[PDB]
């Protein structure tokens, strides 16, 4: 199942352009250049999963350009102010195509705690976004953890491998939520540990 | 009438007892067996202050100001060590025997035994022996009961006796083992039983139609209404 | 600059130089997440759930205590009750995309049903799927907190645990009972 | 007598000259549990009552406050003179190691106020942000604009009539607002910004925005720029503002710690310690000392955990991009313990009235001493490094300098003012939480005041705390980590869990919320970045009428234009790394 951005539609996909097609996925979602934007909290973690006790180089995804053409990944990591959303409306259409969006933190999710007349609730209600992030803040394995969720929403999208030959439409999987994937694993969880310990 | 309340005077009705005059000054003293539309009888002993029989005295004695006139030129003291030390052993002797039942008892958020137990300062248990338990009657479709709850404060029977003029609630039994409720399982066959509900300070009697689908008093919508 | 401070310079680059080589000598303080699992203390503060009794039945009173403390008001519930009296959660929700994951619900549980545990990968595409319902919370057993029942303490009679069975209870004596 | 206690504090000596000087009517004396002598002063006699205490024998020298207060639905004012507002003033004396709050009344018609920027140069901005959110107007203001929320927003959000919750969002005001943002340059004019003799026709303007993300923050500064020099600048700030005052007057007592960790990001305890000690005042409560050891104990290590990123972000700011993986190393063993005790990484929220949440877990005593082993290899690994370089001294040493004077005049605390010579360090100085029983020093400078000198006046910071750490893991009292207190919220768990008048504690205690008896409380602390304050009115209900955040940091960049004048936009960046901010903290 697919989303199309030119409606609910099936997979698009010769057996030679499947090949390009997961060519270029693997190409993106293994060479990921997030944006250098600070806004809160979350902003720190998100540089702390930069330093050598998580090492998010490994990934591939190191590289934090200054300027949003060169980025191809904004992560929304704070709070959404309401003096600042223009500024990440701008920013974020600064950005070149192929762009994805991870909203970190509860800030940026939902306004997080941050019902207050000087915040907007949430990012999505202005931009659209691929990944989210519960916490506040996430820790930084949580940020890696969502760029591999996003790592896996790229590996099987569809989009054009030219802008004068064929579909121009931008196809999105539509995957099986993780709640309902690790539901089977959480609800059988029986004892944890008494946290009287270390 | 004159009154002195803790160095402080103030101007009330003598007619009135030194309970609802320091209530309507802004005074909080705790209370259970008094209400504004059932008078006074002094069972619950819980509103006792310190009077002093002028201003240069300083050994005073523990009164019921429910039961006390608010005469005039009348010194008396809330926050005295003593008054307060005493309605803190009346809310610890009241919480003895009461059930472990906050989460799940209809009256919780809207209690007046949760709040007087709040105001008299009593966090800290040391009683280590056992509660005594009722079981509980059938009151009809309204009313659910829950004897457990009760600190016999004579409220309910007040109320429905003296006050509404129902036959067929009452106070059985005696000593730590009153009992309050029907003479049998039964339908409350007065008009204006739902008002026991809001007369029992604790949640002895509760909003049956309610409790089916309860929510906490911090969570609704309220407005006024006819 | 003088010849000096030239030279102090250049000794003071060689030695930042020499000493970040010896770094690449030095063993590797990274963490190797996911391969190598992140190590979480017991009360760390990640995906709430919704616990078990010792005895299976589920912990939770919908007392709403932890809704009304939560300061993000990002739980919803409403209490139910079985025919013998047991107070439940018709249902229980929790807005994930709104919570801080600060503990508070789980500090003002009166019955150690909602607890905060060590799970912190909680990443969602859509933020709807954030929603947890009863059925994404209610775990198989007790959690943190193995043994305690608040039904073993409670003074209200429910099935299994009749009037004067709960912990420090005598037996009910009745008015017409003939001993003074 | 309990410290707690309320105190009219009429044996302070400045009481006795303010009665010699103006009359013994002309200004009334509030008994508060702020610490402080209060003083309620007339609108008229304000310029005089502080021209007064500036020229003192032992005189006020530093605006430490300024900010409203909106009475109108206070119910408790008795004593009080009539106001629908109040303006507060405070003060302190750092030779006589006194401070002083003068209050002033004012109608709901006449909402107007002498300014004080002529005795205090700060006052500035704390009018400022007193108009902006309270509608008080100060007369003779160079330029009062608004500076929390945007020049064209409807109302004054800290008033009692203003709605606190988010309103709906409209694609139209955000078309509109990026509508202003892309013609704000070609419609800019020098004089909305108090900026003046600009396009001479040698000037520049030039704007800094969220380009270089230093964990700082979002926030502007638009550069007056002859050539390379810059000859005037102005912050622009507000972008970081989270109503979190208003989240006071919004919240329970115990239900807006996990606030009061998000004005300063990275302080986590540190920022919940002054805040839980204001309330502990309010509500009558002394913590045993195991409370104080345990809470002195998280200071320190978060107080290390700030420390760290500065520290490491100067460097990277300066330069040099290597140490700040070490740094955040060190930082994540700091975070090992702070996780294994509180549950969680960067906001434990893990105070409380009356105590902290959970009793200290075993094994908390193995993780300490890791740490206290690992640190000190480290941070002489990264003096010898970085901080001993002489391209990074080069580009530090004499940038932005500053003397005792500015110091005081602009109201900077911390490392930036001790870097002057001043002593003044809170918990040496005003002593809280059980810190006069640990051997600590405090580092001083020689009388200037660089990016140089505040950052290795960090690092010996960083060396003391070490050494409060190693005296909490050697002597760690054993007994409560709560107060036998009734308003100790929430109450020992396991009482609560079996004994019903704790259960019916908590359960009022947790939803409710503790009931505050009416009066006002003020704590400051030495936070990481300075002095945080917290000032809180109850009306006697379950949630603060009032909660005043004094922090650091907007001091701090109030003072970027006096210091950073007549230098390089390069100079401006080394500076603000070494002034350890962030915009948290600067906006609320
Ligand atoms: C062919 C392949 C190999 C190429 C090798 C290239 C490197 C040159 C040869 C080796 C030089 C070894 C230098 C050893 C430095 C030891 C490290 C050290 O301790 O340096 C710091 C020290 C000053 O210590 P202190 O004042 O405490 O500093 C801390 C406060 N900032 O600093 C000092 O005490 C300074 C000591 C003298 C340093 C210079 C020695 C003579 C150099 C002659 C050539 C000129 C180099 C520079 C020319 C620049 C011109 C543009
Ligand atoms: S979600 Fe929490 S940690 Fe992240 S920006 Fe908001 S307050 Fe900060
Ligand atoms: S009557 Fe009041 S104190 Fe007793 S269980 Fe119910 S809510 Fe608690
Ligand atoms: S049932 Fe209620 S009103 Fe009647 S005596 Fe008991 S506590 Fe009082
Ligand atoms: S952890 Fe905090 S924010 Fe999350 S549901 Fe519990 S009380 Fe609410
Ligand atoms: S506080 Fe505990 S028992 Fe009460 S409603 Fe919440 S999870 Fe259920
Ligand atoms: S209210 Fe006075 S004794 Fe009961």
């Amino acid at each position: 199942d697919y989303t199309l951005t030119r409606e609910i539609v099936t997979d698009p996909l010769n057996v030679f352009m499947g090949k390009l097609n997961d060519m270029v996925n693997w190409g993106r979602k293994n060479s990921i250049w997030p944006y250098n934007f600070g806004l809160s909290c979350c902003y720190v973690e998100m540089v702390t999963s930069f330093t050598a006790v998580h090492d998010v180089a490994r990934f591939g995804a190191e590289v934090l350009r200054a300027s949003p053409r060169q980025a191809d990944l904004m992560v929304v990591a704070g709070t959404c102010f309401t003096k600042m959303a223009p500024v990440i409306q701008r920013l974020y259409d600064q950005m070149l195509e192929p762009k994805w969006v991870i909203s970190m933190g509860a800030c940026a999710n939902s306004g997080g705690m941050y019902d207050i007349y000087s915040v907007v609730q949430g990012v999505d209600k202005f931009i659209p976004v691929d990944v989210y992030i519960p916490g506040c803040p996430p820790r930084p394995e949580a940020y890696m953890q969502a760029l591999m969720l996003l790592q896996e929403s790229i590996g099987k999208e569809r989009r054009p491998l030219s802008w004068v030959v064929g579909d121009q439409g931008v196809y999105r999987a539509n995957m099986q939520s993780e709640r309902e994937r690790k539901r089977g694993e959480r609800i059988a969880v029986t004892n944890l540990r008494t946290p009287d310990e270390i | 009438a004159t009154i002195h309340v803790d160095g402080k005077e103030y101007e009330v009705n003598g007619a009135d007892n030194l309970l609802e005059a320091c209530l309507s000054l802004g005074l909080d003293i705790p209370y259970f067996c008094w209400h504004p539309a059932l008078g006074s009888v002094g069972a619950c002993r819980q509103c006792a202050v310190k009077q002093y029989q002028n201003a240069e005295d300083t050994r005073g004695r523990l009164v019921m100001s429910c039961m006390t006139p608010a005469s005039d030129g009348t010194f008396i003291s809330i926050d005295d060590e003593e008054a307060k030390q005493f309605r803190e052993s009346v809310v610890e002797w009241l919480m003895t025997n009461h059930p472990h039942d906050c989460p799940v008892c209809e009256e919780g958020g809207n209690c007046h035994l949760q709040d007087m137990t709040v105001m008299t300062g009593h966090s800290f248990r040391r009683y280590r022996f056992t509660k005594r338990t009722h079981r509980n009657q059938d009151l009809g479709p309204f009313i659910s009961h829950e004897m457990n709850r009760c600190i016999a404060c004579y409220r309910c029977v007040r109320y429905y006796k003296d006050y509404a003029d129902g036959t067929d609630l009452g106070v059985y039994g005696a000593h730590d083992n009153v009992y309050f409720g029907r003479p049998e399982d039964g339908t409350l066959e007065s008009e204006f039983s739902g008002n026991l509900v809001e007369i029992c300070p604790t949640g002895v009697f509760t909003d049956k139609t309610h409790s089916e689908r309860y929510n906490r008093k911090w969570d609704m919508q309220f407005a006024p209404s006819i | 600059m003088t010849l000096k401070e030239l030279l102090v310079g250049f000794g003071t680059q060689v030695r930042s130089i020499w000493m970040i080589g010896l770094h690449a000598f030095a063993k590797r303080e990274t963490r190797m997440y996911p391969e190598e699992p992140v190590y979480l203390p017991p009360r760390y503060r990640g995906r709430i759930v919704l616990t078990r009794d010792p005895d299976g039945e589920e912990r939770c009173v919908a007392c709403n205590l932890c809704a009304v403390a939560c300061p993000v008001g990002c739980i919803s519930l409403q209490k139910a009750e079985t025919k013998d009296g047991r107070w439940y959660p018709e249902f229980f929700r929790i807005n994930f995309s709104r919570c801080i994951f600060c503990g508070l619900c789980e500090e003002a549980c009166p019955t150690t049903a909602i607890q905060l545990t060590p799970d912190f990968e909680m990443g969602e595409y859509k933020r709807q799927d954030l929603v947890y319902e009863k059925e994404d919370l209610l775990i198989s057993g007790p959690g943190k907190y193995p043994e305690y029942n608040f039904y073993r303490m409670a003074g209200m009679a429910i099935d299994g645990k009749d009037k004067g069975e709960a912990e420090n209870e005598a037996k009910p004596i009745d008015v017409k009972s003939l001993l003074p | 007598e309990p410290a707690w206690q309320t105190r009219d504090h009429l044996d302070d000596p400045v009481i006795g000259e303010l009665r010699n000087r103006f009359g013994p009517d002309a200004f009334t004396v509030q008994a508060t549990r702020t610490g402080v002598p209060v003083v309620w002063i007339k609108r008229e006699q304000l310029l005089e009552v502080g021209d007064f205490l500036k020229k003192l024998p032992k005189p006020y020298v530093m605006l430490f406050d300024l900010h409203g207060m909106d009475e109108r639905l206070r119910t408790h004012r008795e004593g009080l003179p009539a106001a629908d507002f109040s303006v507060f003033y405070h003060l302190i004396s750092i030779d006589r190691n006194r401070d002083i709050m003068l209050k002033v009344a004012l109608a709901e018609n006449d909402l107007h106020v002498p300014t004080f920027t002529k005795l205090f140069p700060n006052a500035n901005w704390y009018e400022r942000e007193t108009w902006d959110l309270f509608g008080i107007t100060f007369d003779g203001h160079p330029n009062l604009r608004r500076i929390m929320m945007p020049q064209t927003w409807k109302g004054h959000p800290l008033r009692k009539d203003y709605p606190a919750r988010a309103t709906e969002f409209s694609p139209f005001e955000l078309t509109k607002a990026k509508q202003d943002l892309e013609m704000e340059a070609l419609t800019f004019k020098p004089e909305e910004w108090g900026m003046k003799r600009g396009t001479n026709e040698d000037f520049m303007f030039l704007n800094l925005g969220p380009n270089h993300p230093s964990a700082h923050g979002a926030f502007r500064i638009v550069l007056q720029l002859d050539g390379e020099e810059i000859v005037d600048c102005v912050p622009d700030i507000g972008y970081h503002h989270r109503g979190a005052e208003k989240m006071g007057e919004r919240q329970s007592w115990h239900s807006y710690i996990p606030y009061t960790d998000r004005i300063e990001y990275l302080g986590g305890c540190v920022n919940e310690m002054p805040y839980v000690l204001a309330v502990e005042k309010l509500a009558g409560i002394t913590v045993p000392d195991r409370v104080n050891v345990i809470r002195v104990m998280l200071s320190e290590l978060f107080r290390i955990n700030s420390h760290l990123l500065y520290i490491s972000t100067f460097i990277q700011d300066v330069g040099a991009m290597t140490p700040v993986f070490f740094a955040f190393t060190d930082r994540q063993k700091i975070y090992d313990l702070v996780e294994a005790i509180t549950g969680f990484r960067m906001h434990p929220a893990w105070f409380r009235i009356g105590g902290v949440a959970h009793d200290l877990p075993r094994g908390w005593d193995r993780l300490l001493r890791e740490f206290l082993d690992w640190m000190p290899k480290r941070l002489a690994s990264y003096e010898k490094a970085a901080l001993q370089n002489t391209i990074l001294k080069g580009r530090s040493q004499g940038v932005a300098a500053y003397g005792a004077k500015e110091a005081l005049e602009w109201g900077t605390t911390g490392a930036g003012l001790r870097a002057t010579g001043i002593d003044f360090d809170v918990r040496k100085a005003r002593p809280y939480s059980g810190y006069e029983n640990f051997d600590f020093e405090i580092p001083v400078g020689g009388g200037v005041s660089d990016c140089y000198t505040r950052v290795m006046l960090k690092v010996e910071e960083l060396r003391q705390s070490l050494r409060i750490l190693e005296q909490c893991l050697n002597n760690m009292p054993e007994g409560p980590f709560k107060a036998d207190h009734p308003l100790t919220t929430p109450p020992p768990k396991e009482r609560t869990l079996q004994h019903i008048e704790t259960l019916i504690t908590h359960f009022l205690q947790v939803s409710w919320g503790p009931v505050m008896p009416a009066n006002e409380s003020f704590q400051m602390i030495e936070a990481t970045k300075g002095i945080n304050s917290y000032y809180l009115t109850s009306d006697g209900s379950t949630m603060s009428y009032r909660t005043r955040v004094r922090t650091p940091s907007f001091a701090h960049l109030q003072q970027i234009p006096a210091a950073i004048r007549g230098s390089l936009v390069s100079d401006l960046i080394v500076y603000l790394g070494s002034i350890d901010f962030v915009m948290s903290d600067v906006d609320r």
